[PDB]
């Protein structure tokens, strides 16, 4: 009964007792390093909000892109190792465009997240990558089969349909409040304020139009990223309501 | 010396005494399985198994442990389940291929060699582990009955009587007496095979045999009155 | 599809003939002091010219040096021959005219569709290759100057259009466009 | 202590003959949610307890259909379940195109067995951490197969895999004599299955959301009852 | 994967990957030792019971239900330099500690002294909540009853706390200890959903909360996002 | 069919199906990766390099912030050439897009 | 966890990728400043060296420029791959490579080399500057061995980076960026003196390496 | 952090490459000096035995091409593979452009090859460093050196191998930019004599070559002795 | 070796205002010899989709076989959702277009109801090209059928079925390859219905 | 190598072949002996393995191919196109010559790093 080192965590294919795969679990620890990303699904559209996390004031915060457009009615918010994300987004963009070419129909986001997870699943048998993705992304999109929906795609290869989800740094705090505040009758306008309100608590620095950017999915407008002017107004309205 | 620390963490490595310990460890995996025996008769062979019943939920007719590699070959193994069934299917593939090409059932000595090469091939490289099953197999061909027993090391020999599993020392000791006492008819061995399993030992008794005279060279199980007679003798 | 080349004492004069109507065909600028004019099959000939431009440009960026016209001509010859190895030959004719700054002397080279390189005082391809030698050989001289060369080209072009072009000059000042044929 | 040195990968046998790296994979199923499978002579039923990542998240899919005549449930690693289930579905469809036969339930469970046992013999790859409960109905009739990641496929009248699956197994054994005789009564068979899975519960109760049920038979192609359709059986 | 790398042979397991206090591995002098600054203004007698935990068990003490509030923090420093501080919390008559255990940043030496100070200044009803990678199942323990089998044991900070309650100065204090099975390096332990259910509904017996309401609060904090749940919410079906 | 360039934009009056359909797929990817509309010169160049590799008198028109109004014709043999006037239902092209007249 | 790229540390970052960054921090200093319509790149520079066959600022194209910090050998090869892509894009396509495109490709190469345990990732961080074709908006990008590329108004990488990235942070205002070639050059020079070669790139493929910077040094030194 | 060449240590340094550089420090010193009208290459033949064929045994100095030469320090076995690659690469340029390859391009290619061996797990760094001396129209006479790490630097007078620091110091104090090829020869002899660990610098231990006027002349031992006494060594 | 045969016959598709119709003869032919008198030349692929590939039978049967497999894969990937007529059309185009330099010699037609419920009929060029058409016929006697219909159409699903009967009855009268049996598939929101009628034997 | 900018075209420049002139569709007219001769050795080797499978079983071909893959993949020398010394022994070509041995057969894409990427598929 002596204390000795255990190497059930270093390897990626090494099972630990009780069947835990740690390297996948450590991959989630990388997500917690990434900037906070919020997403709320409801009627009239889905809304996404991401902390930009300016490393230095000289960094072009206007060019930090944690939200990327995959299809004219689908949007993705990413958190974690952005270098790994670019591989996933490129695959997601190709699959959505390929589906239109093959079927002349907008790709069902439930199928799109399935395709993306098939890529993050590739660290084992579909292998193309040595280690699991260190990025967890949050897909918000609208398909005319299931309505405005939000999907969270973990690096483990499993996706969940989320009414409201927060990932990245401070996700535990954000999720706890989303449980207190989310409801079915949540309109889009208050959802945008809600997303900003959630960002207020978990963002370590001051909330401002320069370090936070919102986006939404609407049938008429599609995926659009809000301009700095609108976000400033919403932030202004938020603190007035508080 | 039975551990060989330092030279036992990798396959295809010779210890200072010339032993490959990974193969020896695979032997110990065999020794933990249900004891299985095989008796070579003048007209055929007999196989017996102490299938330890786990639960009533198992379908009795589909829960069979004495595999049939080919119509004329019977196979029974003790050790790791994944390796035993993996080897049987590969052996099943070889038997079909030989029949496909040469239009005749594969001889038992030839079948054993093909399995021996496959089992031995996993003791050459460190990327694979030796099979953890000792397989007793046999049948009947132009040259008569044959009983073979290959080890995880890939070594196989012809046997007049074979035994494996946890109940190995007792079965082998009694099996030696049977050969010494009657140096058998396919009928008699079935009763003797049942006796050895009961002596070796909740468990059920599974028996199969293949003889030229009583089954025209085909492998069939023991059922109905014959079974009960063997249990009564035991 | 006519391409002409005249090597005057201090420059090289390249000329080229022009559903879709416009108001720089069959030519590519490989280097500030090198110009390449080509004629032959449409399509198969422009990709080769584009590819050569990339390689020569790549060399210039890599070394920050102006590859000599002689080296450029050799590179084209090998690539053209290497292109034909695994396919049926294609009608292509390339004129490489450049000013060698290191030697401070103009140079003109002719490359046939089979990948043979000739250093020439003057050259031509197409319909211009049947009679125009009768004029250039009689009137061309080594010490001819630029302004004289364009009178010869203007003269030459005149015979071409009787029996029947955008003009560029390469000099120490670099490539230059001309309206006076 | 000594287990740490010999559990590095699925290629090293321990001095006692144990192959730890694949034992852990079998233990990974206990992390998954409980699923229960049982069958009568003419009908086979699957009952699964889905789980959600959070109260704002939809319950994870746990039952899949490979064709109109058979399907399966999942328990263990999600990524492995994704690979095995779709790979099996790639085999349902392949046979019809070239041969136009329904791939029999017994063949479906065994073609997958070879897939799992390779990973337990080679370095780099890892044994699958997912167990399957395959139910179908073909010419032969009802079928219920439990696939373990160690390449062990067993025909079963009823079984349960996942967290706290022992309780459901005990109930099924206590009631094997009953639900087998529930023939031609699909509604009653499901109620027995729902009762069977209920014993595995600790805190969470049955709801139309978390509970999923599947059934297949001579008059019932593979149907999945989820949502409001499950209220009656609760 | 045709072959296994010849060079890939693990370093011997007798040594742990513990943080290196000083770069001077060739130091031949008595190493400096940590100090612990327990705040003296804490009115300990006001609290009838004390709870000692590591951060991985935070979800068991909801801010939303217990009305948790701070009273201060412990300070620890080390010259070679390192400085760490750990907040002290309470609710009702209960004094609570969370150390923020870490395997990479924090060496076990810091936990040892904190165990010394905590026990040297509390020597109330001691409640010790912990985890161990060497226990098959959950264990309920006290000073006069041992449930561990010989193979099993407890290591890390909780071992540090239990050591002082059993041996060393101020030994013999009455304590009730709960350890749930877990895996991973110190500060990153993972607990199964089965353990979490067994864990809240048992500590509620001693702490005395309304079990159903207490469980309802705890599961949300356990499962929504936490270091203890990790990938287990989506890595498994 | 014909098209020409003018100060106010471009006027257009009147296997190939897929290639144009497929090309619409690639421009979508380029419009995504670079987040900016693919220029006419590029689009014509992509098409020219393809019809060459698979030896379809396709034409290309557009109006870009920097490129402005340009017309490019792509011959079935891979010949690519710019055109002020092209000749071989009226449309008008502006920076905001085409207008159906 | 330290000795492989394919292993995540328990806290959730790959140490081996991080260790490549310290190699960059050991390299020679590089600086970059974005003006209103220009970009300025400054670099940190024995007795017997042949100074006539040496420029740390290598241009990837007529309009694009690329400085670097870290292992020189790795940079010389990363530059070559970028140069080929610039011409290949100019060949397969007609327009020259966008500055954002080149840094994305260069970062991809660095990111690509991180996808195997048998390859050493480039221990070089690039500082790409230039103007988009037919555009007047200066663009400056930075790439890292990890493969992350970012757009910066002003950045410094290599030896004495934190001290120089603090001087720029307080002297450079995103709302009051320098609006003259001299102004940005003075800031770049002042940036380097806190510890000279200066390169200026201007729209329409006008790249010039400044000479006689002593005037700015003398002017800045007096102030 | 030194078992393989594909691992960065916490300090961000490659120990395997550093060890390769240390290997060259134990090799015979090779010194190259560029004069106003030519270049001089010299090398200390460390492996010495009177039974060794001092003649026709060029091991330090090799001819890559007309108007180019290299002095080798370190593992002689590794050099031969790179040298043959350089010779092939030089002729490919001539076969392609009909022009003699510039020295800068040849050095760049070789250094890139050596760099690649420090970037692959199964390839160890080349334990060799070169001194390239050559002449081309772009820059005329130029002198280079390259390390196992795969990075090269231009030089006027450089010494590589054992006791490089001592030899380099002598070059700095004595090197005048306006010297002749002759004066470079005396300096090259002078620097080695004060740097060699041997009691005296005899011809059998020494090797030479020079590029001037363009002819490259690798000196036979007969004239190496003549120049040695002429210099008074 | 010639890899391409011929089987004759004819198919016809009509896009009613609401309903859709696909018809074809049942006779299989090789150089004046009747291979068989009843081979189903028109197929139902589900999802209110009826498909028929005329011309070379071995090319036609393969195309429908692959298309049917694609439908099954579409169901698996899209939660068993119905396949729209437009989606199927482009899917078939890729199948046809996937063998350009060795193409199917089949003039195939798919009939069904578009999203809004109106009749839909798509005819595919052997190299893939398709266009939405109100009515279309293909095969040997196609030229003898379309002109007659156009007179009487350019209507319910019981009076068009009269014209198709007469149209094929007229074609069989003057054309030898026209079959000795008529298959008609009727697509409506109710579903797909198969009707068979007899024609001249010789 | 496909173009990075567009993943549907060959990279004309990096693929140094004499321009895009050697287009894909045109590499169809070939010498009658080219296809048969290019992969003649492969056909003989595979045929030999089939006979081993028929007679000696699947084990022998598995052992032969596994040894060759061990030799090939553990041998990386980007400065030599010559076959490995141990490759000849396994193939039993250690005392044989062929035109492929006598005649084993650019500034841009012949660098070592090109083979490193292809060797590892990075």
């Amino acid at each position: 009964m002596f204390l000795t080192r255990s190497e059930y965590d270093r390897g990626v294919s090494t099972f630990s007792p009780e069947g835990r795969l740690f390297q996948v679990e450590y991959s989630l620890e990388a997500i917690k390093l990434g900037s906070t990303a919020i997403g709320i699904a409801t009627k009239e559209g889905v809304v996404l909000g991401v902390e930009k996390r300016a490393t230095s004031p000289l960094l072009e915060s206007d060019s930090i892109e944690k939200i990327v457009e995959i299809d004219r009615h689908i949007g993705c918010a990413m958190s974690g190792l952005t270098a790994d994300a670019r591989s996933m987004i490129e695959h997601a963009r190709t699959a959505a465009v390929t589906h239109n070419l093959y079927y002349d129909e907008d790709i069902n986001v439930e199928s799109l997240t399935q395709s993306v997870c098939d890529l993050a699943l590739r660290f084992g048998e579909g292998r193309l990558m040595s280690r699991p993705f260190g990025v967890a992304l949050l897909i918000a999109g609208h398909d005319a089969d299931d309505g405005y929906q939000l999907f969270h795609a973990e690096p483990s290869g499993t996706f969940y349909r989320y009414n409201a989800k927060a990932i990245g740094s401070g996700s535990e705090g954000a999720q706890a409040e989303l449980l207190n505040e989310w409801h079915s009758s949540l309109t889009l306008k208050e959802a945008e304020l809600l997303v900003l309100k959630i960002l207020k608590q978990v963002m370590e620095e001051k909330l401002d139009e320069n370090n936070a950017q919102l986006s939404c999915i609407t049938k008429q407008d599609g995926f659009k990223i809000y301009d700095n002017e609108k976000t400033a107004e919403l932030i202004k309205e938020l603190k007035e309501k508080e | 010396t039975s551990i060989g620390t330092g030279y036992d963490l990798s396959n295809s490595v010779f210890s200072p005494d010339g032993r490959n310990f990974q193969v020896e460890y695979a032997v110990k995996a065999v020794e933990n399985g249900t004891t299985s025996i095989g008796i070579k008769c003048n007209d055929g062979v007999v196989f017996a198994v102490e299938k330890l019943i786990t639960s009533k939920l198992l379908v009795p007719q589909k829960n069979v442990k004495i595999q049939v590699v080919d119509r004329h070959i019977g196979c029974v193994y003790s050790g790791l389940i994944p390796d035993g069934r993996h080897l049987v299917n590969r052996g099943r593939e070889e038997a079909a291929s030989f029949k496909k090409l040469y239009k005749t059932p594969i001889p038992i000595p030839a079948f054993a060699d093909r399995l021996g090469q496959y089992v031995q091939a996993h003791t050459l490289y460190n990327s694979v582990r030796p099979f953890g099953v000792s397989t007793i197999f046999g049948g009947v061909d132009k040259n008569g009955a044959h009983l073979y027993m290959l080890e995880p090391s890939g070594s196989y020999w012809g046997y007049k009587g074979a035994a494996t599993g946890k109940g190995r020392q007792s079965a082998k000791a009694e099996l030696e007496k049977l050969v010494d006492h009657h140096p058998l008819s396919a009928r008699e061995a079935v009763k003797q095979a049942a006796k050895i399993i009961y002596l070796a030992h909740d468990f059920e008794l599974e028996i199969s045999w293949c003889s030229l005279s009583e089954t025209n060279g085909l492998h069939k199980f023991v059922k109905g009155d014959l079974l009960q007679e063997a249990i009564d003798f035991a | 599809d006519i391409i002409l080349g005249i090597r005057v004492q201090d420059s090289v004069i390249l000329a080229s003939s022009k559903g879709i109507s416009v108001l720089d065909d069959k030519t590519r600028q490989l280097s500030p002091h090198t110009l390449m004019s080509f004629a032959g099959e449409a399509g198969d000939t422009v990709q080769f010219a584009e590819y050569i431009q990339a390689n020569i440009q790549l060399y210039s960026i890599r070394e920050d040096y102006e590859l000599s016209p002689q080296a450029v001509s050799s590179f084209v010859r090998q690539e053209l021959a290497k292109s034909i190895r695994s396919r049926r030959p294609y009608q292509v004719n390339v004129l490489i005219g450049g000013y060698d700054k290191k030697k401070n002397k103009p140079e003109l080279y002719q490359i046939d569709y089979l990948g043979t390189k000739v250093e020439l005082p003057y050259g031509a391809h197409g319909y211009s290759g049947f009679y125009t030698f009768f004029l250039l050989d009689h009137h061309y001289r080594p010490d001819m100057t630029t302004e004289e060369g364009l009178d010869l080209l203007k003269l030459c072009v005149q015979e071409l259009e009787k029996r029947m072009v955008i003009v560029k000059i390469v000099d120490k000042d670099g490539i230059r466009q001309v309206d006076d044929f | 202590m000594f287990r740490n040195n010999y559990d590095g990968d699925t290629v090293t046998f321990s001095p006692t003959g144990r192959l730890f790296q694949v034992e852990y994979a079998l233990e990974a199923i206990k992390q998954g949610s409980v699923t229960v499978g049982l069958r009568s002579n003419t009908h086979a039923v699957l009952v699964a307890l889905k789980r959600n990542a959070d109260e704002l998240s939809s319950y994870q899919k746990k039952i899949i259909k490979c064709d109109e005549h058979m399907g399966l449930s999942l328990a263990g690693l999600a990524p492995d379940a994704r690979v095995l289930s779709n790979y099996l579905r790639q085999q349902c469809n392949y046979s019809s195109l070239v041969f136009n036969r329904k791939l029999a339930v017994e063949r479906a469970g065994h073609l997958l067995c070879d897939k799992a046992q390779k990973n337990t013999q080679s370095y780099g790859g890892r044994p699958y951490g997912v167990g399957l409960l395959i139910i179908g109905y073909d010419k032969s009739g009802a079928h219920l197969l439990e696939f373990q990641p160690s390449g062990n496929v067993t025909e079963l009248y009823g079984t349960a895999i996942g967290a706290r699956s022992q309780g459901a197994k005990t109930y099924l054994e206590r009631t094997l004599d009953t639900f087998i005789k529930i023939d031609g009564n699909p509604d009653e068979l499901i109620k027995a299955g729902v009762e069977a899975i209920s014993q595995s519960l600790r805190d969470e109760s049955l709801t139309v959301d978390n509970l999923s049920i599947a059934i297949v038979g001579k008059d019932t192609p593979f149907t999945i009852y989820d949502g409001e359709a499950v209220a009656k059986y609760i | 994967m045709l072959f296994k790398q010849w060079n890939d042979l693990p370093e011997p397991k007798h040594l742990l990957d513990l943080p290196e206090i000083s770069k001077n591995l060739q130091s031949l002098e008595v190493c400096p030792v940590p100090k612990v600054e327990f705040p003296q203004d804490l009115d300990v007698p006001q609290y009838s019971t004390a709870v000692i935990t590591t951060k991985i068990m935070n979800p068991l003490f909801p801010k939303n239900l217990l009305q948790l509030t701070s009273i201060g923090e412990i300070k620890t420093t080390l010259t070679v330099v390192y400085g760490f501080s750990f907040p002290i919390y309470s609710f009702g008559k209960t004094l609570l500690f969370s150390m923020e255990e870490n395997f990479i940043s924090i060496s076990p030496i810091f936990g040892n002294m904190i165990s010394r100070s905590i026990i040297s200044q509390l020597a109330p009803d001691i409640i010790v909540i912990g985890t161990s990678d060497k226990i098959a199942s959950m264990k309920v323990m006290t000073e006069n009853e041992c449930t561990l089998q010989p193979p099993e044991f407890i290591t890390g900070f909780i071992g540090s706390v239990l050591t002082q309650l059993i041996v060393g100065p101020s030994k013999g204090l009455k304590f009730k200890c709960l350890v749930a099975p877990s895996e991973g390096p110190n500060g990153f332990e993972k607990l199964s959903l089965s353990d979490m259910g067994s864990l809240v509904d048992l500590c509620g017996q001693w702490l005395g909360f309304e079990p159903s309401r207490y469980s309802e609060e705890c599961y949300r904090l356990w499962r929504c996002d936490s270091a203890a749940i990790g990938a287990q919410s989506g890595l498994y079906i | 069919t014909l098209a020409f360039r003018f100060q106010g934009g471009i006027i257009v009056a009147v296997d190939c199906q897929f290639w144009e359909t497929w090309l619409g797929s690639q421009c979508r990817l380029h419009e995504l990766r670079e987040k900016e509309r693919i220029s006419v010169a590029a689009a014509s160049k992509i098409l020219s390099n393809l019809v060459y590799q698979y030896k379809m008198g396709t034409m290309i028109c557009g109006y870009t912030r920097k490129e402005g109004p340009t017309i490019y014709y792509v011959d079935s043999d891979g010949t690519r050439l710019k055109g002020d006037i092209f000749c071989v239902n009226l449309y008008h092209v502006t920076e905001d897009g085409w207008i159906y007249h | 966890y330290d000795r492989a790229l394919s292993i995540f540390s328990p806290d959730g970052h790959i140490f081996q990728v991080e260790y490549a960054l310290e190699a960059v921090k050991r390299g020679t200093c590089a600086v970059g400043v974005k003006g209103k319509n220009c970009v300025v790149l400054g670099c940190e520079r024995l007795k017997l060296q042949d100074t006539r066959i040496t420029s740390k600022v290598s241009k990837i194209d007529s309009h694009v420029v690329l400085s670097f910090s870290g292992l020189n050998a790795d940079s010389r090869i990363l530059i070559e791959k970028a140069r080929v892509e610039a011409q290949s894009h100019r060949l397969t396509l007609e327009d020259p490579v966008t500055v954002e495109y080149l840094t994305r490709y260069v970062a991809g190469v660095q990111q690509r080399y991180t996808q195997s345990g048998g390859v050493r990732p480039f221990g070089v961080s690039t500082l790409i500057a230039g103007f988009d074709p037919r555009d007047d908006e200066p663009k400056l990008y930075q790439t890292e061995p990890s493969g992350i590329y970012s757009s910066w108004s002003a950045q410094t990488i290599g030896r004495n980076s934190k001290t120089v990235r603090e001087f720029l942070e307080k002297n450079y205002d995103r709302k009051e960026p320098p609006a003259t070639v001299e102004e940005c050059v003075k800031l770049t020079v002042r940036s380097l003196l806190e510890v000279i070669e200066i390169t200026v790139v201007k729209p329409d493929s006008d790249i010039v390496a400044l000479s006689s910077e002593e005037i700015n040094q003398y002017v800045t030194q007096i102030e | 952090y030194d078992s393989r060449t594909t691992i960065f240590s916490p300090e961000g340094r490659l120990y395997q490459v550093e060890y390769a550089l240390e290997s060259i420090s134990h090799a015979g010193t090779a010194i190259g000096i560029m004069a106003s009208d030519g270049i001089v290459l010299a090398a200390e033949r460390k492996v010495t035995s009177t039974l060794l064929e001092q003649d026709t045994s060029t091991e330090k100095l090799y001819k890559l091409n007309d108007k180019i030469a290299v002095a080798v320090a370190g593992l002689t076995a590794d050099a031969e593979i790179l040298i043959n690659t350089a010779r092939i690469h030089a002729q490919n340029y001539l076969k392609t452009y009909n022009e003699d390859i510039p020295v800068e391009i040849l050095v760049r290619r070789l250094s890139d090859i050596k760099q690649g061996y420090t970037q692959h797990g199964g390839l160890r760094p080349f334990g060799v460093s070169f001194i390239y001396a050559g002449y081309d129209d772009r820059y005329g006479y130029q002198l280079y050196t390259s390390n196992p790490s795969g990075n090269y630097t231009g030089w006027k007078a450089i010494s590589v191998g054992a006791n490089t620091s001592a030899a380099q110091t002598l070059l700095q104090m004595d090197y005048k930019d306006d010297m002749k090829v002759d004066d470079a020869i005396e300096l090259a002899l002078k620097t080695l004599s004060k740097t060699t660990d041997s009691s005296a610098l005899t011809y059998d231990r020494l090797e030479f070559a020079t590029i001037r006027k363009v002819y490259q002349k690798i000196f036979k031992p007969q004239e190496i002795k003549d120049i040695l006494v002429k210099t008074g060594i | 070796f010639n890899p391409y045969g011929d089987n004759g016959g004819t198919i016809l598709g009509i896009a009613g205002e609401d309903f859709a119709v696909l018809a074809g003869d049942t006779r299989n032919i090789t150089d004046y010899s009747i291979n068989s008198r009843y081979e189903p030349k028109v197929f139902d692929c589900g999802d209110n989709i009826v498909m028929s590939a005329n011309g070379f039978a071995a090319d036609g049967d393969a195309l429908v076989k692959r298309f049917k497999n694609s439908v099954k894969w579409y169901h698996f990937d899209h939660n068993d959702k119905k396949l729209s007529i437009n989606s199927a059309a482009r899917n078939i185009q890729h199948l046809l277009y996937g063998k350009r330099f060795f193409p199917y010699y089949v003039h195939t037609i798919i009939a069904g109801l578009d999203e809004d419920g109106k009749g839909a009929v798509y005819s595919f060029d052997p190299v893939g090209s398709y266009e939405r058409e109100q009515c279309r016929a293909g095969g040997a006697a196609a030229s003898l059928i379309m002109p007659f219909l156009d007179n009487q159409v350019n209507l319910s699903v019981e009076e068009v079925i009269k014209l198709v009967r007469d149209s094929f009855t007229s074609a069989t009268e003057r054309h030898i390859q026209v079959g000795d049996g008529l298959e008609i598939l009727i697509v409506t929101k109710d579903g797909v219905r198969k009707e068979f009628y007899e024609l001249k034997r010789d | 190598v496909l173009s990075s900018a567009v993943p549907s075209l060959p990279d004309t420049l990096r693929q140094q072949e004499g321009g895009a002139v050697p287009l894909s569709t045109q590499l169809n007219d070939r010498h009658p002996l080219e296809s048969t001769l290019k992969n003649w050795e492969t056909t003989q080797r595979q045929r030999q393995m089939e006979q081993y499978r028929q007679i000696f079983g699947i084990a022998e071909p598995m052992k032969r191919t596994m040894e060759m893959e061990i030799v090939n993949r553990t041998d990386f020398n980007p400065l030599s196109t010559n076959g490995s010394i141990h490759r000849d022994i396994l193939l039993n070509k250690e005392c044989s010559i062929d035109w492929e041995d006598v005649y084993p057969g650019t500034m841009v894409g012949d660098d070592v790093h090109s083979k490193i990427e292809k060797q590892l598929g990075i």
